[PDB]
RNA sequence: GGAACAAUUGGAGGGCAAGUCUGGUGCCAGCAGCCGCGGUAAUUCCAGCUCCAAUAGCGUAUAUU
RNA sequence: GGAGUAUGGUCGCAAGGCUGAAAAAUUGACGGAAGGGCACCACCAGGGGUGGAGCCUGCG
């Protein structure tokens, strides 16, 4: 199995053994320390947990439980320690989504993103971006329906599209600390999946996030449409001949 | 909270060792005798301010009395743009308030010894009203040049390269109105961190002291004065040594907020003597009395005599830098550090450092003759955080 | 100087909508926005630096 | 205020970044190419 | 007066850089 | 046709590189002969 | 170098740890200190993933590198006595 | 190189699809669709332009 | 209970104006890019320079 | 009866996102990319992409010849 | 090998404080009286806003 961030995890590092929940991040392209949701299979990543401190460049190993009844391979993970600090700088992505209300040529209103003009004028000048890849900017809150706003774009966006704002929101791990004192007897935290089967809870699954097989109908466009006065005033050699 | 201390002596030393150990401590009875101004001193509280600034994750509380404090050390990190500051090369600001009498070096030497044990660099910028740069009469605090060329070569001995050791002044200053005042700004870029410094063996005799250099500073007065100081000091020393060489430097004035006002007027002189053997250096300083107006020739004679006394007295390292080099040798690796000290050079301060290290729990010092060879056993901790790539 | 560079400040051009007798600069955009920017420095620039800083000096006196 | 601050900070940060890496690659390429040239000349005499 | 040292001794002494120990 | 044309671009690049190799080898050998 | 076909060396510092482009060679470079002559050089690892495995002060076997930074002549082949390519295919673990 | 990459490296990303509570408004335009729109619109505006030229 | 609990909106990927409460954005403290240059506030120093 | 009674080693190539990074007189370009909104008993994806070589042996370094 | 072009690193100078914040004029400085030309920021004929109450962007 691969292993989810926030899940319990028992670490063998230094003399101690201790059960914690880690926070997995990558170092985006050495920029911003982005919190993963799963550990990258066959790839190194950065974890961050809360417990005993060790001088760096120390090896360690790692497990999900000490069950003899594990069918196979009770060890799970390994690596070295990189660094220690207080209050790491973890970030996770946040997508603030609207949907266009009307669409003029460039400037598009966008409605279902905000709950107040206050929130908007905080996000004044906001770097907004439709899915299709048109960039753009949020410029003023729109007044009459509270929570709609004005944005200026790079072409004609479409009512089909979804307006997304990219933002970066910090996370901090939790400060749980189990010293997995085996001999005295001790409480291990359980994993989310067996938790769900125990408390009889289905795993959350989104119709909107499960991948789908898209039909692309082959786009054609309308023919060129040229105005009355233009076909009037132009010179003979290039006038349009229509029957 | 867990370890406890008493009194007000070696405040910075106890503090910086608590930082270096992560031992949460609690000190009581700073100024119990003084009913006038009990509790903290302002340089101390600015010192606590600076410590909290430079570090991260540390917790410090001071009593309603102000006379008992308790401190949970976090980590030595340095000029970090995530938490502390804006950029990598961003400099962290520090003001110290106007009612400071004590020394910049009295701020520096704890900072100087702690900072090679950070994760990233150090970019301190001392401004404020109470930024004196000169020596104090005071607790006879050091001056900037003395501090620089007197203790930083020792970090060069310890393994920390002066190539990336960086201290520069922009304005210098004396006391001015009483001991309080200041005005000279300084900034320091400790750009060299190490895993563990080199455990050192200063045991050979520093017999032939080769030369003497030094620096006369004058802040607000004519350069004729420091010229006269060179004349006075060379009149003292030329019966001993040919190569005595003292640069002179004049600063117009520092100006301080009240509208601004000129302060920091005075002058003083630093003497360093250089032994042919290895990096063995003997320093002293003398500063004019902040309201006195005594003759700069007498100051030259006095500083000369002080240098000669440390020549007579010091085995290899002088008493002023003794706590530094001892603490670094302590924070050196789990081996023997072998220093050659002199018998007169021992101070109650050095003994207090011994006592408080023993309270901290690192290993001890063995003392045999040769002057006295002291040896320490390093606790080999070093810096705690470092992005080992 | 302050007079003949009047744009150091704002006033209405009209004069008073009602004369009332009992015993004109209307505020300065430049000093106002200057003072404010100093405050926005000393608070939000400082915090935006100290995004993730834990612990502090608990001074009670 | 955050816009002016972010602009100043971002510009300065990446400017210093590209300066640092330019110097680094200059150092490494110069050293490695110098040594390569010397070893080539040394083998070339043989 | 003979206190005037040298440009080189000036550069090693009064500059921002502290003088290293391991040089002659 | 597009696959072949891109590949011809690659092979022409190879030709230009080997041409530059031969050219600087020629002028290196010749320059010492003209010194 | 020398007369040998391989060299053992010591990882100083993965210079180019602050990299922006993943597969750039200044990401993939690392300064090593070849032991016998005690000399600092720099070498390339073939892949960024393997750069993630390699850490400091590990003995490194390296050899010639022959076919955006031409001039680095060496390439690292084994670290702590284990084949980098076998780690990279996830065949063996690395002794620490 | 191409032989220095895993097969799971070589694996693909799939594009997301329109939220099923919103199929009313036609497809979810992504970069393929966008550029095909702007291809045609640049062309037809350039033809209008050359006409006003004449 | 928290792990088995529904994620907060701040950590669910999208946060729609139907999902989250009203003033939650002002309450927060986040980061974003921008696009463009804002105008220079003509202040004392601009004028006197 | 292939999901097995479990072929390997090199080389070259093509396809990709509500992802990232960098450059600029808007949509372009570049490098790149296991990292994507959700989700781990969930996914069933290029469904096992294509081609060249050797094949129970082959690769690479250096010396070379 | 030669010639250019860049690029970075090295080195030397610039880098020693009678000092401590707030003129030129044979040609210039400043008026004054008369006379002209102009202008819905002048005169003259009118016109028309705002300013009264409500709404609110903006600015202070």
């Amino acid at each position: 199995k691969i292993l989810k961030t926030g899940d319990p995890l028992i670490f063998s590092l230094g003399w101690r053994r201790f059960q914690t929940l880690p926070i997995y991040s990558i170092w985006d392209n050495r920029t911003r320390n982005r919190m993963l949701k799963y550990t990258p299979e066959h790839m190194h990543c950065f974890g961050t947990f809360w417990g005993p401190l060790i001088a760096p460049n120390t090896s360690f190993c790692c497990f999900q439980s000490f069950s003899a009844s594990n069918p196979g391979f009770r060890i799970a993970a390994t690596g070295t320690v990189l660094s220690v600090d207080e209050s790491t700088e973890i970030v996770k992505k946040l997508k603030l989504v609207g949907t266009p209300w009307k669409i003029f040529k460039n400037t598009a209103f966008i409605k279902d993103m905000f709950n107040s003009s206050l929130e908007i004028a905080k996000f004044e000048g906001a770097a907004i971006r439709t899915v299709s890849g048109i960039r753009g900017q949020i410029k003023r809150a729109l007044s009459k329906p509270e929570g709609y706003f004005r944005a200026t774009f790079e072409d004609k966006i479409l009512l089909s599209d979804i307006v997304i704002l990219k933002a970066w929101y910090p996370v901090k791990p939790k400060q749980f600390y189990n010293p997995a004192t085996n001999l005295i007897g001790w409480q291990s935290m359980r994993l989310t999946g067996e938790i769900r089967r125990a408390e009889n809870i289905p795993t959350p699954q989104n119709p909107n996030s499960t991948y789908r097989k898209i039909e692309r109908p082959e786009r054609h466009f309308n023919p060129l449409r040229v105005p009355k006065n233009l076909a009037a005033e132009l010179p003979f050699k290039s006038q349009i001949v229509q029957t | 909270e867990f370890l406890r201390f008493t009194g007000h002596r070696a405040f910075t030393q106890r503090l910086v060792l608590a930082t270096l150990y992560g031992r949460p401590i609690h000190i009581s009875k700073i100024r119990s005798s003084s009913a006038t101004n009990p509790g903290l001193a302002p340089h101390e509280i600015s010192f606590l301010r600076l410590l909290e600034s430079v570090t991260n994750g540390s917790i410090i509380d001071v009593s309603y009395s102000g006379t008992t404090i308790t401190y949970q050390p976090g980590l030595i990190t340095g000029t970090v743009p995530g938490m502390n500051a804006s950029l990598s090369s961003d400099a962290i600001e520090h003001v110290i308030p106007a009612t400071n009498t004590r020394g910049i070096t009295y701020f520096l030497i704890p900072l100087a010894l702690l900072a090679p044990f950070s994760k990233a660099h150090l970019n301190v910028r001392f401004t404020g009203p109470g930024v004196i740069t000169s020596a104090t009469h005071g607790a006879r605090d050091l001056s900037i040049d003395t501090f620089r060329t007197a203790v930083l070569p020792l970090y060069g001995l310890f393994g920390i390269p002066p190539a990336r050791i960086e201290l520069r002044v922009l304005q210098r200053s004396c006391a001015g109105p009483g001991g309080k005042g200041g005005g000279g700004i300084v900034e320091m870029r400790f750009a060299s961190q190490v895993r563990l410094p080199k455990t050192l063996h200063l045991n050979r005799r520093p017999g032939k002291v080769r030369r003497i250099r030094g620096v006369a500073y004058c802040t607000g007065v004519a350069a004729s004065h420091n010229n006269r100081m060179i004349t006075a000091a060379r009149g003292v020393l030329n019966q001993l040594v040919s190569d005595v060489h003292i640069a002179a430097q004049y600063d117009p004035a520092p100006l301080v907020a009240e509208q601004k006002k000129k302060t920091g007027i005075g002058f003083g002189l630093s003497l360093v003597a250089e032994t042919s053997a290895e990096g063995v250096i003997y320093a002293a300083d003398e500063v004019a009395p902040p309201e006195g107006g005594v003759v700069p020739e007498d100051i030259g004679e006095k500083c000369a005599y002080q240098l000669l006394d440390v020549i007579a007295q010091g085995g290899c390292v002088m008493a002023a830098s003794a706590p530094t080099v001892l603490t670094l040798m302590a924070m050196g690796s789990e081996d023997v550090g072998r220093l050659r000290l002199g018998r007169r050079v021992v101070s109650p301060e050095l003994l207090e450092l011994a006592r408080d290290l023993k309270a901290f729990g690192a290993a001890s010092w063995g003392i045999r003759d040769a002057d006295l060879i002291v040896s320490v056993k390093g606790t080999g901790v070093g810096n705690v955080g470092r992005k080992v790539a | 100087r302050e007079q003949f560079n009047p744009f150091q400040f704002k006033t209405n051009a009209r004069g008073p909508k009602f004369e009332v007798t009992t015993n004109v600069i209307k505020g300065r955009p430049e000093l106002s926005r200057a003072r404010s920017e100093e405050k926005r420095r000393q608070t939000i620039l400082v915090e935006m630096q100290r995004r993730n800083k834990v612990g502090g000096i608990i001074d009670r006196r | 205020f955050i816009r002016r601050e972010q602009l100043r900070i971002k510009k300065e940060k990446d400017e210093a970044y590209e300066k640092k890496f330019k110097r680094i690659i200059a150092e490494i390429q110069n050293e490695e190419g110098r040594a390569a040239n010397e070893y080539a000349r040394e083998k070339a005499a043989r | 007066a003979d206190g005037k040292m040298s440009k080189q001794e000036l550069k090693v002494y009064l500059s921002s850089r502290p003088p290293d120990p391991t040089r002659k | 046709r597009e696959k072949l044309k891109k590949e011809l671009a690659e092979i022409e690049e190879r030709r230009r590189e080997k041409q530059k190799k031969e050219k600087k080898e020629f002028w290196e050998r010749e320059g010492k002969k003209r010194k | 170098f020398g007369g040998s076909s391989h060299a053992k060396g010591i990882v100083l510092e993965k210079v180019g740890v602050e990299a922006k482009q993943p597969n750039s060679a200044i990401r993939k470079c690392v300064r090593v200190q070849l032991i016998k002559n005690g000399k600092k050089v720099t070498a390339f690892v073939p892949n960024d993933g393997c750069l993630n495995f390699v850490d400091e002060n590990d003995e490194v076997l390296l050899a010639g590198f022959g076919r955006d930074i031409p001039g680095v002549r060496f390439k690292v082949v084994k670290v702590s006595g284990v084949g980098l390519l076998a780690l990279w295919k996830e065949k063996k673990e690395k002794p620490r | 190189m191409s032989s220095l990459r895993h097969a799971i490296q070589r694996r693909a990303h799939k594009e997301r699809a329109q939220p099923l509570e919103r199929q009313r408004l036609g497809i979810l335009e992504k970069k393929k669709d966008y550029r095909l729109r702007a291809r045609d619109y640049k062309k037809k505006q350039a033809v209008l332009k050359s006409l006003r030229q004449k | 209970a928290e792990l088995v609990a529904k994620r907060a909106w701040t950590l669910a990927g999208e946060a729609t104006a139907a999902d989250r409460p009203v003033n939650s954005l002002l309450g927060e403290d986040m980061e974003f890019d921008h696009v463009g240059k804002p105008v220079p506030v003509v202040t004392e120093e601009v004028s006197e320079s």
